[PDB]
């Protein structure tokens, strides 16, 4: 969802990304570094907008 | 040797996007003003965006305010129109046209005579 | 537009031979190292085998070597894996990935994400 010109939960709400973007979207896995045994609840994220 | 090209058409599902292109060759397109227009099956030709030689002034249709966008390249020579949320309702043939402004203020809303016109291209919505 | 397509699923003869293609659209396939994974009913989703970029690496897991072949083409946008001597444990969802190496030396050996997925092809062997 993180590219121009496309729709989604975090492409709508979260951040846009207008058509017209020059640079570069670079992304990788954080598995060993971010998630506990118990859940990493600290990022939140939201669902609903007006 | 003034021509004026669109690309980009074709055939969409309604909800998806599309991208066309207006290139110019034989003269320098950042001076004009490019505005896109389309006719449907059985309609006007009806003004859908514009936008300013400087690209600081923009103007849409009302029935595709917060879908599409429009933008340039004055480096590429370059106009560009981005669809999305596409409906049924825009079926229709662009045209992309440059011309210079024929009244006072900045505002591109106003019409006026269009120089250079392109061919135009088809983008057809259909599911 | 990023898609990923897989094709050649279908119920074969223990012994026999099937083929797989894995094709994609809005996007150019060579630059990414593809690899082949399956979920076998009540398992977890394993890798069978893994080509690389310009196809000079690949790897095989240990189940299958002396029997699939994977190979690709990059002027046609697809890469292959060839299916010879199938067997009842062969029968699964097979999916078709691409991604780009996470670690240095050429090898494909080791596993990490996978940047596209597709919706996969079933393959089944029973008799």
């Amino acid at each position: 969802q993180i590219a121009p010109g496309q729709t989604g939960k975090i492409a709508d709400y979260n951040y846009k990304l207008p058509d017209d973007f020059t640079g570069c979207v670079i992304a990788w896995n954080s598995n060993n570094l971010d998630s506990k045994v118990g859940g990493n609840y600290n990022y939140l994220y939201r669902l609903f907008r007006k | 040797q003034v021509q004026l090209q669109e690309s980009g058409g074709g055939l969409v599902q309604p909800g998806g996007s599309l991208r066309l292109s207006c290139a110019a060759s034989g003269f320098t397109l950042d001076y004009y003003a490019i505005g896109w227009f389309r006719q449907a099956p059985g309609k006007e030709r009806e003004g859908v965006s514009c936008i300013s030689s400087s690209g600081g002034r923009t103007n849409y249709a009302d029935s595709v305010k917060g879908r599409f966008t429009i933008s340039r390249d004055n480096t590429k020579n370059t106009v560009y129109l981005q669809m999305n949320s596409l409906k049924p309702e825009d079926t229709a043939v662009y045209y992309c046209a440059a011309w210079e402004a024929s009244r006072w203020y900045c505002p591109l809303q106003f019409s006026a005579d269009f120089s250079s016109w392109g061919q135009g291209t088809q983008v057809t919505v259909s599911s």
